[PDB]
C-alpha cells in the first residue's frame, strides 16, 4: 500500500523483496519526527531481544547481514551504551562478524561510536581500535584461527589481553592448550593501520591528494578503490586483463589512467568505472604513468624500449610531443610541480629535463660522480622532487645524491649504509625527511644535511616494493611483497630499542630453567636472563657466526674476519684463535668433552685442532666441497656435504667406516631415530631413505614424495615419519617395514596460501602421541586420523634453528625480523 | 622449448639482470652461465642469499619450470624479485636457450 501511495519503492528479486527510501522523504521524516527517535531505536531493539539473542544467529536467515551491519547503529541512536558495551566488547560477536565480514566495517563503528563510551571507555575501545588495525591481515580470512590466543598476544593493559587471558583461564583440562607471552610487553611495537584488500602482490600503493581514499593496483590485475581510514570496501575495478604496472592520481583525483603488460594504456573513472577514454601508441611497455599536480593542463608523461619519450594530452584523442633519446629503457619518467618542465629519469645513466611547452631540449645530465674506481655506468632508480621545487633529490648505487638544476652538477651527497645498494628512495616535503628501501625489507628513514641516524622501519612481512608519504607532514604508508598496505606514524617509528637479531639466536640451559643469550647487531651479543628484565649488554667486534659450547663455561664464534675464535665466559680478556681455512666457516662444535675442536668449512678438508696443546690435525675427505656435521651419541661424527656424500669419521685420526650416497645433489643435514644408532636417515631433497648400517647403500626407500623434501622426522617409540617439504607441507606416514601405508594431506583445498612454505627443525611431545611442526607457523600434529592444534601462528616467514626446552613445555624461538620469542606452559 | 623466443624473454626479464654468456660477469642477478649441472648459489664474485645456497639443487629444464613458476615460491627467501612466469611456454623456451648459451 505504501508502494501504492508512491511513499515508498520495492525491488524485487530473489524471493524475499527488498524496501527502500528515496533520501528527501528520509530528510523530511527526519525533521518531522524528532523526538520520538529513542523511542524507535529501543523498540526495535527490545524486540531483537524479545525474538532472537545476540550470539544466536542463522547465517541461512535472510535478515542476517542487516542486522550485523546495522545493529550496532540502532543501539547507538537509542543512547544506550550498556546493551553497546555488552554486545561490541564481547569477543565471540566480533568472531563471528569478522568470519563474515571483516574488520573495517567494525573499526569504522568503533571510530564513529567512541563518542558515546565512557570515559573509561575510551580506552578499551581504543584497544580495539589498534587491535583490530594491527591484526588487519589475519583476521577474517580462513583458515581462522583463535580470538582467544591472538588476544594473549596483546599488552596486559589493554582490555583484550585481560578477557583473552579470562576465557584462556576458563577453559581448563581442554586441548586448547594456551601460551602466554612475557617478551612482547617490550616489543611489537603499535601501528596506525594495516589493510589487505589484496589476494596478490602490491605493485603500487599511494593516498589521494585530498586524503580521502585509496586507489591500489598490483598482480591481481585489478585496481582496489577502499577507504584510508578504517578500510572498508568501496570499489573494485577491473583496469586490464593483464598485470598493471603503474597506476597514480589526477589533479582532482577523479580520473585515474592504468597502463599494463598488454600495451594499452586505459583511463578508468574512479566514482564510475567505466571506460572514458583509450589510447593505444605505444609498441611496447609502458612503465610511467604520472598525472598533473594542478588544474592548469592534463599531460601524460610515457616512456617505453622503443627510445621516445611521449606526452599525451587527456583533452585529446591524440599524444602531443615525441622526444628522441634514451636509447635505454626509462625506469622513471616524473613531472616537475610546474606542468611546464618534464623529468625523464632511467638507469643507463642519463637524467635529462625537457621543455613541455617548448618540446625543445631545456637541460642534460650524466652523472659520472660515482666512482667504480669497463666505461663507468650509473643506474638511477626513481627521482624524487624537493618540497623548493627546484633541487632534485635522488639515490644512485651504494650512495644518496641531491642535485642542483641551476648549477647542473653535484650540490650535495647523502650518505647510505655500508655497501648496499640503494632499491629505493622517497622524500617528505615537511622536517626534509626522506625513506630509502635498502635491503632486506629495510626501510630507513635519514635526515638531508644530517648524516646521522633518525628512523628505522622493522615489522614487515617482506623487502618492501615500495613506500609513500602522507603530505599531511604526520605520517607515511608501506607497501612490500606481502600484499598489505600499511600506515605507519614518522615520529613514532623514530624510537628503536635496538632489539634487531640477524640470523642467530642462542639458548642457554641452566638446569631445567631455559635462558636467553641473543647475538647483538651493532657490537657482539646481549644476554637476556629468564622471566627477568635483567639484560647484560656485552659488546666487541662483530660476528659472522655464534655458538654455545657444553657444560658452559666457554662460547665459540665465527667472525667475518676469518677462522674461529674461542672466548671463555669467565674472562672476556681471554681469547684463542688460529688462521685456518680461510673461506667461510659455518659449522663449529666441541667434542663430548671441553676438548678437541671440531670445525669445518667450504673445502675438501675438516679440521680438528686441540687447544691448550696446539695439536694441529687435519681430516682429508678428498671431494669437490663439504657442508657440515653433527655428533651422536658416540665419538663418531656424522658429517654430510653437496656432493651428496655422508661420511663417518672418528677423532684425533681421519677414518672412514661408511660411505652413504642417497642421491645426487645437496643433501639436507641427518636424520635420526634418536631410540639407537642403529637406524639412520638423511634428506636427499628427493626421496626418503633409511639405512640400518646392515650396507653401505640405504635399506629402504620411500619415493611417497618426489619432488622436493625439506626434511624428515622419526618420532621416539613410534617411529613413525613426518615429511617436511620445501612447499611447507608436512605429511604423515606411518612405517613398521619402512614402507608407506597411512595418507594425510596438510595443504588445504580452500586455495593458494600467502603466507608459509617454510620449515627447518621439527619438535617432539614428552608424551609422544602430539607432534609439533612448522608450516610457516606453529602447527602441532597428532597420529590416528586427525592432528592436536592449528593454533596461534608465527609472525614472518622465514625460521631459522627452531630450539625448545628438554621438559618440551617453555619455547624459545625468533622470525626472520630477529625478534625474541619466548613461549611458557602454565596451567 | 624455442631458442629464439627463449632470447627474447632473456633480452627482456632476463639479460637485463644476468649473463649467460661465457665469462659473464656478475650483476644485480647472478653469473648464469653453466647452469646447469651446477648447484644454486655456487658462483663466485656473486653473493647469494643463504635462501638460494641452502637450496642445493641442480638446475635443469624442470628445476628452472617450477622455479620460473613462482621464483619466490620454489627458493623462498631469494632476494630475486620477480612474481613468477605463468605461462610454461615461456619457461620451456628461455630454459633452451639457456641450455644454447650456458653451454656456450
Ligand atoms: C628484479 C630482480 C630480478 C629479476 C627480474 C630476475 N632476476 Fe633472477 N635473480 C635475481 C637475484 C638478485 C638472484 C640471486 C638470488 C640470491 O643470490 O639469493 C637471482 C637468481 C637467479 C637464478 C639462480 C642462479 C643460481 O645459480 O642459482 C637464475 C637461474 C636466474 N636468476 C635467472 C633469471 C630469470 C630466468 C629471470 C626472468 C625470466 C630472472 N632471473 C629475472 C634477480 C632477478
Amino acid at each position: 500500500e505504501f508502494v501504492n501511495k508512491s511513499l515508498l519503492f520495492c525491488d524485487r528479486n530473489g524471493k524475499s523483496f527488498r524496501y527502500y527510501l528515496h533520501d528527501l522523504q528520509v530528510d523530511f521524516l527526519t525533521e518531522k519526527n524528532c523526538s520520538q527517535l529513542q523511542d524507535l531505536h529501543k523498540k526495535i531493539i527490545t524486540q531483537f531481544q524479545r525474538y532472537h539473542q545476540p550470539h544466536t544467529l542463522s547465517p541461512d536467515q535472510e535478515d542476517c547481514m542487516y542486522w550485523y551491519n546495522f545493529l550496532a547503529y540502532h543501539m547507538a541512536s537509542a543512547k544506550m551504551h550498556k546493551e553497546l558495551c555488552a554486545l561490541m566488547f564481547s569477543l565471540d560477536w566480533i568472531k563471528a562478524k569478522t568470519e563474515l565480514v571483516g574488520p573495517a566495517h567494525l573499526i569504522h563503528e568503533f571510530v564513529e561510536y567512541r563518542h558515546i563510551l565512557d570515559e573509561k571507555d575510551c580506552a578499551v575501545s581504543e584497544n580495539f581500535q589498534e587491535f583490530l588495525s594491527l591484526n588487519g591481515h589475519l583476521l577474517g580470512r580462513q583458515p581462522f584461527p583463535n580470538i582467544v590466543q591472538l588476544g594473549l598476544c596483546e599488552p596486559e593493559t589493554s582490555e583484550v589481553y585481560q578477557q583473552a587471558k579470562l576465557q584462556a583461564k576458563q577453559e581448563v583440562d581442554n586441548g586448547m592448550l594456551y601460551l602466554e607471552w612475557i617478551n612482547k610487553k617490550n616489543i611489537t611495537n603499535l601501528s596506525r593501520l594495516v589493510v589487505r584488500p589484496h589476494t596478490d602482490a602490491v605493485y603500487h600503493a599511494c593516498f589521494s591528494e585530498d586524503g580521502q581514499r585509496i586507489a591500489s593496483c598490483g598482480a591481481d590485475k585489478t585496481l582496489q578503490v577502499f577507504k584510508a581510514e578504517t578500510g572498508e570496501k568501496l570499489l573494485e575495478i577491473k583496469a586490464h586483463e593483464d598485470e598493471v604496472l603503474c597506476c597514480a592520481f589526477s589533479t582532482d583525483d577523479r580520473f585515474i589512467a592504468t597502463c599494463s603488460v598488454d600495451k594499452k594504456v586505459k583511463i578508468w573513472n574512479s566514482m564510475t568505472g567505466e571506460l572514458v577514454h583509450t589510447y593505444d601508441e605505444h609498441s611496447e611497455q609502458v612503465n610511467c604513468c604520472h598525472f598533473t599536480n594542478s588544474s592548469h593542463h592534463l599531460l601524460l608523461a610515457t616512456g617505453s624500449s622503443d627510445c621516445f619519450l611521449k606526452l599525451w594530452d587527456l583533452n585529446q584523442k591524440e599524444c602531443r610531443n615525441t622526444m628522441f633519446g634514451h636509447t635505454n629503457s626509462v625506469n622513471h619518467c616524473r613531472f616537475s610541480p610546474d606542468d611546464k618542465l618534464l623529468a625523464s629519469c632511467s638507469a643507463d645513466g642519463t637524467l635529462k629535463l625537457w621543455d613541455a611547452t617548448s618540446a625543445n631540449e631545456r637541460k642534460s645530465i650524466n652523472v659520472k660522480q660515482f666512482f667504480l674506481n669497463e666505461d663507468m655506468e650509473v643506474i638511477v632508480k626513481c627521482c624524487s622532487w624537493s618540497a623548493d621545487g627546484a633541487r632534485i633529490m635522488v639515490a644512485a648505487k651504494n650512495k644518496i645524491f641531491l642535485f642542483d638544476i641551476h648549477t647542473s652538477g653535484l650540490l650535495g651527497e647523502i650518505h647510505t649504509g655500508h655497501h648496499s645498494t640503494i632499491q629505493y628512495c622517497d622524500f617528505s616535503p615537511q622536517n626534509h625527511l626522506a625513506v630509502v628501501a635498502l635491503s632486506q625489507y629495510c626501510v630507513e628513514l635519514w635526515n638531508t644535511d644530517s648524516r646521522s641516524k633518525v628512523a628505522d622501519c622493522r615489522g614487515h612481512l617482506s623487502w618492501v616494493h615500495g613506500v609513500m608519504f602522507s603530505p599531511d607532514g604526520s605520517s607515511f604508508l608501506t607497501s612490500s611483497d606481502d600484499q598489505t598496505i600499511r600506515l605507519w606514524e614518522t615520529k613514532k617509528v623514530c624510537k628503536n630499542s635496538a632489539v634487531m637479531l640477524k640470523q642467530e639466536v642462542d639458548v642457554v640451559f641452566q638446569e631445567n630453567e631455559v635462558m636467553v643469550l641473543a647475538v647483538d647487531h651493532i657490537r657482539r651479543l646481549q644476554l637476556i636472563n629468564g622471566r627477568t628484565g635483567q639484560i647484560d649488554y656485552l659488546t666487541e667486534a662483530q660476528v659472522s657466526c655464534c655458538c654455545l659450547s657444553p657444560h658452559l663455561q666457554y662460547i665459540a664464534f665465527g667472525d667475518e674476519n676469518g677462522a674461529i675464535e674461542i672466548l671463555e665466559l669467565v674472562n672476556n680478556r681471554i681469547f684463542q684463535s688460529r688462521f685456518q681455512h680461510k673461506k667461510t666457516v659455518w659449522h663449529i662444535q666441541f667434542t663430548a668433552d671441553e676438548k678437541t675442536l671440531i670445525s669445518s668449512s667450504d673445502d675438501a678438508e675438516i679440521q680438528v685442532w686441540n687447544w691448550q696443546l696446539d695439536k694441529c690435525i687435519f681430516l682429508r675427505g678428498h671431494q669437490e666441497t663439504v657442508k657440515d656435521f653433527r655428533l651422536l651419541k658416540n665419538s663418531r661424527l656424522l658429517s654430510w656435504s653437496f656432493d651428496g656424500t655422508v661420511k663417518v669419521w672418528n677423532i684425533i685420526t681421519g677414518n672412514k667406516e661408511k660411505d652413504f650416497v642417497c642421491h645426487q645433489g645437496t643433501v639436507l643435514s641427518c636424520d635420526i631415530s634418536h631410540d639407537a644408532t642403529k637406524f639412520s636417515s638423511t634428506s636427499a631433497d628427493k626421496t626418503a631413505k633409511i639405512w640400518s648400517f646392515d650396507l653401505l647403500l640405504p635399506l629402504h626407500e620411500l619415493r611417497g614424495h618426489n619432488g622436493c623434501v625439506r626434511c624428515s622426522a622419526f618420532s621416539v617409540d613410534s617411529t613413525l615419519l613426518a615429511t617436511g617439504d620445501d612447499n611447507g607441507e608436512i605429511r604423515i606416514w606411518n612405517v613398521s617395514n619402512g614402507e608407506l601405508l597411512h595418507l594425510c594431506a596438510p595443504l588445504s583445498e580452500e586455495g593458494a596460501a600467502t603466507h608459509g612454505g617454510w620449515v627447518t627443525d621439527l619438535c617432539f611431545s614428552p608424551d609422544g602421541k602430539m607432534l609439533i611442526s612448522a608450516g610457516g607457523y606453529i602447527k602441532w600434529w597428532n597420529v590416528v586420523t586427525g592432528e592436536s592444534s592449528q593454533t596461534f601462528y608465527t609472525n614472518g616467514t622465514n625460521l631459522k634453528k627452531i630450539h625448545v626446552s628438554p621438559d618440551f613445555k617453555t619455547y624459545v624461538t625468533v622470525d626472520n625480523l630477529g625478534i625474541l620469542y619466548i613461549l611458557q606452559t602454565l596451567e | 622449448g624455442d631458442v629464439e623466443k627463449g632470447k627474447k624473454i632473456f633480452v627482456q626479464k632476463c639479460a637485463q639482470c644476468h649473463t649467460v654468456e661465457k665469462g659473464g660477469k656478475h650483476k644485480t642477478g647472478p653469473n648464469l652461465h653453466g647452469l646447469f649441472g651446477r648447484k644454486t648459489g655456487q658462483a663466485p664474485g656473486f653473493s647469494y642469499t643463504d635462501a638460494n645456497k641452502n637450496k642445493g639443487i641442480t638446475w635443469g629444464e624442470e628445476t628452472l619450470m617450477e622455479y620460473l613458476e613462482n621464483p619466490k615460491k620454489y627458493i623462498p627467501g631469494t632476494k630475486m624479485i620477480f612474481a613468477g612466469i605463468k605461462k610454461k611456454g615461456e619457461r620451456e623456451d628461455l630454459i633452451a636457450y639457456l641450455k644454447k648459451a650456458t653451454n656456450e
